[PDB]
Parts: structure tokens; C-alpha cells; sequence
């Protein structure tokens, strides 16, 4: 059993590239850590399309409801 | 790609499971919207890391800690432990220690006052109660302005004892009140020494009295939650009364040998506490095969080195009665050979600060240690297993906490770690078996954290 | 009567507890059936029986399998 | 350790020699190799012969040999107060003493080869029986059992 956990930001091409670390091996399931910021929604949609066009291992995206953007330390502790 | 290497983890944080701290997530199509119920996990992690840091910091030198569970204490608290004890500020912390009692006579628990009246009004034959006599206490009690003597100290307890305890109701009141007094002082193990024959009657044989006492204590133990249950065993007293009377001594030894097997759970009879008085006619060679049977069956013996035994008693008892504890061995430093034989053989010494002060008298509130200084620290230095007890609660009018705090006045410079060491020695030198010892050790690990730290 | 039998090569624990049993049961019952004395299946213990005579129990010795008058 | 062994039909003069020698050597030296105690490779009571040894604080070990008695072990513990019993392979046969040796911390010196060659016990047995070496029975009962040569 092999799994991958990675957070996402303004560069949505990070999780897809990271999923090839094992190369042809692949990973059993990779989960995406995301914030509530709207600047990453297009990245979220792109990642969803990538997962749909690359089926197989389970995929998921999670966005931080209370962390929209980094402003103070309280958001950091919540994250 | 760049590989940062494996992360083996943290021992107390690699076993955690998701359900313990669930994550709430709201579904919106293909993206899960997680949510944090609380930051309990952060506090859990911080506590784990702090406890780990304390363990590692105090790890090097765990052999010096009386309790191995003290390695989780903060380093500031470990420094605090190694300082001198204070009778004024440390009332609460001492009051919170789970202590051990090993020298507590049942015949002097309510010798005076509200407890005496509570015992009297519980008698089953109110018109048979002896009149409450007049026994004025010496001035300054419980800290006499001069030593009062063993005879007077014993006479102070006339209101209670054989005068009243022959009545079953008074006996039950005595037992219940004694157990309550133990619980109110946070005692995790006790050994109450009784004299069943002294409480016998025409219709009440000594065995019946002993059975009633044991069953009263067992009942009191049964009703208390197991977290605060003070396991109480019994010691039979074979008093060396003058004149040569051996009927009561023989009866007590036989009763002990019988009770040793009759009961095997809860309150039990674990040994005898031969007084072996001093007056060159009883001593400790009174053995005469008297204590041969008690050894033959696996019982323990604990002498009562009196108010002037002078090294000969402390040897006659150790090497001829096979005593495993010694009471009031205050002149032990005389012979440098006994202070080494006791240390090597592991014979515990039971001390009573308040009783010793009120009878023999000692210098108080001294800055340094002189010739007459209380021998607590002298005994501890040589390696002896010194223990602190209460003797007679009612007569001494001071609980276990009062006795513990009086050491800081009797022995200058006494530290808190030495108080903990005395508690551990008392626990380890008790006559319990594996179950009682295991319960006592589990109860001892819960040392109350200091309120100040500085 | 409570028996206290000596065993050759065995333990003396039994002899230790039977004497204590008698000294306790002697005072316990004062009506009807009683433990009135002790018995000796041996020595045919001058110090072991100091307790018994002090309490007031009669002792009946049992000269078992010997031809010595000592 | 000075072995003060009684002689079957011998002389107690050697025992007196050895007790006096041990008592003197105890005080003479205080550093390096010392004289710590006296071994009784002759145990039966020897009570008054050993009062001086205890008065000066020397330890005494009791040497059991070619024996199957349970009263020797009992008198060693209580009459000539011993702090170590040597070769006491028959001690469970009195459940009353396997609980006083275990409660008083009287170590039991077991010699595997010596006890096997003198008496013989079952070897490499799959499961413990009634004839197996009593080491584990002593350990599980709280006895401070050692191993020597
Ligand atoms: N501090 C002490 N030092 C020596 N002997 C003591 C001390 N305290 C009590 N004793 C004796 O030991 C026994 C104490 O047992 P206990 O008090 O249960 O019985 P008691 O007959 O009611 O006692 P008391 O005479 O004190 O009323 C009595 O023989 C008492 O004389
Ligand atoms: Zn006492």
C-alpha cells in the first residue's frame, strides 16, 4: 500500500508531476490539501480534469474552509 | 524530484488513529470540504513533546530518583525536589502525597476529644462505659516544653483502649473512625497493630474480637472506590508486660498463627510486633522458643526497642528474633557495627518524630547537626532504610503529615527528595504480598506536582 | 483433642499450627464440644509446649512404637 | 570468603582457627581485596560458635551439599542467620520456606554443572515436569536465584 499526500497552491501542475515520483509504479491514492482561496479554483478544476483523464488510483481534493488566505498566525495554527 | 529521506516518526505519536480525533468534512461534488472540530490534537502533541523532553532531560541519572515515574517531571521541579523541606509552605504538597503507615496503634487513636466522644456515644452498652476521667495534657502539646517520659505518655491514653474497646459498638466506632482518619490523610497502605486479647470478655473470646476488627476494616475497604482504597493489614501486639505474664503473649502468638492462614484477601494478619521491654529481664532473648513458631509458619516480626535499649537490645532482636523492622532505634549510632549490619541486611527502622520528641526530647529548629540532633539524616546517610510513622494518633495528637513536616524542624536541612525516599522505603519494607505491593506501587507513582516550583 | 504428630525428616510446621490452633479454640468454646487438650504422636518439645501449659490445656503423650522407658 | 567447614569426626580447632582468622582479616583490610564473610561448608546448628561473627558484621553463607533435607535450609535462615544458601535444590518441598526465602531476600546460589554432575537432572526437556531444574520455579516465586561455577 502506497499513498501520497500533497498540498496545492497557485501552481496546480504540482500534484500531477509529484504523482509520477514512482513513475510507472504509480500510487494507490493521492489526496490534495487545498485552501478556500478562489485563486486556486481553476487549479482545482484542472486537477479534477487530470484525475478524470488519468483514472485508476483514488483521488480527492480538500480545501481549508476557514483558511482563505494567509493573513495572521491563527490561520497558520488552523492550517 | 528530490528525496528528503524517510521519517520513522515519534514513538508517542506514530500510534495515533484517525477516529480518536475525527475530521468533519462537507461534500461538494468531487472535492471534500474538511473542517477542524477543535485543536485538541495540538494540545495533545504539545503535551506529548513536553513530557518527552522532560523524560530525556532527567533520563541521565534515573538511578537517583526514588520513583522512576519522576522522570516526567519538569527539570525545574526536579531541582525543587532537591532543596530543603519547608514546614510552612509545604503543608499542601505533603498533604497530597500518597503515604504509607507502618506504626499506628489502634488503642490510642481517639484517646481525647471529639473522636473520643464519637466513640463513646457509639457503645452498645452506654451504662457500662467507664467514667471519662480527668487527664490534663502537659503544656505546649503536641510540642512539650520538656520530655514527659514513657510512663506518662502511656498514661495519657487512659480514656481509650481496654477501658472502652471491650464494647462491640465502641470497637466498631474505633475501626470506622480510624479508617476515616487514614483516608483523610491520603494513606495508600497501613498496618494497624491491635491487641485482641486486651479487648476480650467472658462471652467474647480474643478470636471473636480479632475477627470483628478484621471484618470491620474489610467492610470499610469494600465501600471505598478502588482508587482511594487504603489496604489495611493487621499486626498483633505481644506486649512484654512486667511480672512474667505469658498467657496473653502465648494467646496472641497462637491467634496470629491462626489468622495468618484463616484470611488470604483484603485485610489480613501479616505479623507480630513483640515489644520486648528493656528491664534486663525481658529484652529480646525472651525468645525461649516463644517466637520459634511464628517464624516456623512464615510470619514477620517487628520489635519495639523501648525508651533505653542501648545497642544490646537492637542486636538481641536483630540476630535472635530475626526481626525485620525496628521501632524507635534512636541509639543505633552508638555501635558502628550495628549501623552497618542493619544497612547490609536491609532491616527497616521505624521512626516517630512527634512521639520521640514528646518522650525523649530533642533539639528543635537547629541550624546544623550536633551530638543530640535527630538521627534521621544520620541513618539515611549510612544507607539504613528509615521510615516515618505516627505511633499513636490520638495521644500524639499529630497525623502522618504533621510527623513528616516535623522532620524539617528536627533534622536541619532535610530535603523533599529524602521525604520521598522515606516513603519508598516504608512501602518496600512493608509486610505485603505481591498484590498489595503492586497496588501500593501503582498508587505511589502519583506524586502531586508542586504548587510553586520556585 | 488436637493432635500434634512428629514426622521423621518432615516439616515441623504442622506441630507449629496445631498448638496455636488449640490455644485459640480452647478459649473460644466454653459450652458443649470443646478442644480440651492436645496430643503428641512422638517425642517418645519441652520448649514448644511452654505456651500450652500457660493457657491451661492438658497434654496426653503417645508412646508410639518404641521400647524405651526414657 | 573463608570456608569454615566442619569435619565429620574431625576437630573443631580448624573451625575456631577460621572464625578467628576471618574476624581479624575483616578489620585488618579496608581497600582492595578484602575478607567479606565466612562460608559454612558443613551444614548443623552451630549457633554459639557463630555469635562472634555476627557481632562484627561479617556475612555468612551456608553450604548445602549431598543433602535432601528441608530442616537444614530452615535452620540456616534462622539460627545461624545466613544471607546466601548454596545448592539448595530442594526448597519447594516446603511451601512455607519458598515464601520466607523469597520475602527476606536470601539469595540461592545454583551451580548448573555442579548440581547436574553430583545428582543429575533431565536435560533439554521440551516441557517442565517434576524432575526439571528448579531455577524457574525459584525465579517466578520471587527468589533471588544466582548462577555460579
Ligand atoms: N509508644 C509506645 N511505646 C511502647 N509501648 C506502647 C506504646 N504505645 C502503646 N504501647 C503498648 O502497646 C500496646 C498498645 O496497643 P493498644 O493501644 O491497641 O492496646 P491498649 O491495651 O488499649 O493500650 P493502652 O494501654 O495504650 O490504652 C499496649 O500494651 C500499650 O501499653
Ligand atoms: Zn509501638
Amino acid at each position: 500500500m502506497r499513498i501520497l499526500l500533497c498540498s496545492v497552491g497557485t501552481s496546480w501542475a504540482v500534484v500531477p508531476e509529484a504523482m509520477q515520483l514512482l513513475g510507472s509504479q504509480g500510487f494507490d491514492e493521492v489526496h490534495v490539501l487545498t485552501t478556500a482561496s478562489s485563486k486556486i479554483s481553476p487549479g482545482v478544476e484542472q486537477l479534477l480534469r487530470y484525475f478524470e483523464m488519468h483514472p485508476g488510483p483514488r483521488f480527492s481534493i480538500s480545501r481549508v474552509q476557514d483558511f482563505e488566505d494567509l493573513r495572521s498566525e491563527q490561520d497558520h495554527m488552523l492550517f | 524530484f528530490v528525496r528528503l529521506g524517510p521519517e520513522p516518526g515519534w514513538p508517542q505519536l506514530r500510534l495515533l488513529s484517525a477516529p480518536s480525533f475525527p475530521l468533519e468534512s462537507t461534500l461538494q461534488g468531487p472535492v471534500h470540504w474538511v473542517r477542524a472540530s477543535d485543536m485538541r490534537l495540538r494540545q495533545h502533541v504539545e503535551g506529548v513533546l513536553e513530557r518527552s523532553r522532560h523524560i530525556l532531560a532527567a533520563w541521565e541519572g534515573i538511578s537517583e530518583l526514588p520513583i522512576p515515574a519522576l522522570a516526567a517531571w519538569p527539570p525545574s521541579h526536579l531541582r525543587w525536589l532537591h532543596e530543603p523541606l519547608d514546614p510552612v509552605q509545604d503543608k499542601a504538597w505533603v498533604q497530597a502525597l500518597p503515604k504509607v503507615e507502618l506504626h499506628c496503634h489502634l488503642g490510642g487513636f481517639a484517646t481525647h476529644g471529639e473522636l473520643l466522644h464519637k466513640v463513646r456515644q457509639e457503645a452498645a452498652n452506654p451504662e457500662s462505659l467507664p467514667p471519662v476521667r480527668a487527664i490534663p495534657l502537659p503544656p505546649g502539646w503536641p510540642i512539650p516544653e520538656e520530655p514527659i517520659g514513657l510512663e506518662r505518655y502511656m498514661r495519657l491514653g487512659d480514656n481509650n483502649g481496654s477501658a472502652l474497646l471491650k464494647d462491640p459498638g465502641c470497637l466498631r466506632a474505633q475501626c470506622r473512625l480510624l479508617y476515616e482518619a487514614l483516608l483523610a490523610d491520603h494513606v495508600a497502605y497501613a498496618e494497624i497493630r491491635c491487641s485482641p486479647a486486651n479487648y476480650a470478655s467472658a462471652s467474647r473470646s480474643p478470636w471473636v474480637v480479632l475477627q470483628e476488627i478484621r471484618n470491620h476494616f474489610q467492610q470499610a475497604m469494600e465501600e471505598t472506590p478502588e482508587d482511594r482504597r487504603c489496604h489495611v493489614n493487621l499486626l498483633l501486639t505481644a506486649t512484654r508486660e512486667e511480672g512474667g505474664d505469658r498467657s496473653r503473649i502465648a494467646r496472641h502468638l497462637a491467634l496470629a498463627i491462626t489468622a495468618a492462614e484463616h484470611w488470604k484477601n483484603g485485610c489480613r494478619v501479616v505479623g507480630v510486633d513483640l515489644a520486648g521491654f528493656e528491664d534486663r529481664t525481658t529484652r529480646a532473648a525472651m525468645f525461649a522458643t516463644d517466637f520459634e513458631p511464628v517464624h516456623r509458619v512464615g510470619l514477620a516480626v517487628t520489635v519495639h526497642a523501648g525508651e533505653n535499649d542501648d545497642v544490646e537490645g537492637i542486636w538481641q532482636a536483630v540476630f535472635k528474633l530475626s526481626a525485620r523492622r525496628l521501632g524507635h532505634a534512636l541509639h543505633l549510632s552508638r555501635s558502628p557495627d550495628l549501623l552497618r549490619v542493619v544497612a547490609e541486611r536491609g532491616i527497616a527502622v521505624e521512626l516517630c518524630p512527634y512521639a520521640n520528641l514528646q518522650i525523649k526530647g530533642f533539639p528543635l529548629d537547629e541550624e546544623q547537626e550536633g551530638s543530640e540532633t535527630y538521627p534521621l539524616r544520620g541513618y539515611l546517610a549510612a544507607g539504613v532504610a528509615v521510615t516515618l510513622n505516627t505511633d499513636n494518633l490520638g495521644i500524639s495528637q499529630a497525623s502522618l503529615t504533621d510527623n513528616l513536616l516535623l522532620t524539617a524542624r528536627l533534622c536541619p536541612g532535610i530535603t523533599r527528595l529524602e521525604v520521598l525516599k522515606t516513603q519508598v522505603f516504608a512501602a518496600q519494607a512493608a509486610f505485603a504480598n505481591q498484590a498489595e505491593r503492586k497496588a501500593l506501587w501503582a498508587r505511589l507513582a502519583q506524586v502531586p506536582v508542586p504548587t510553586d516550583t520556585e
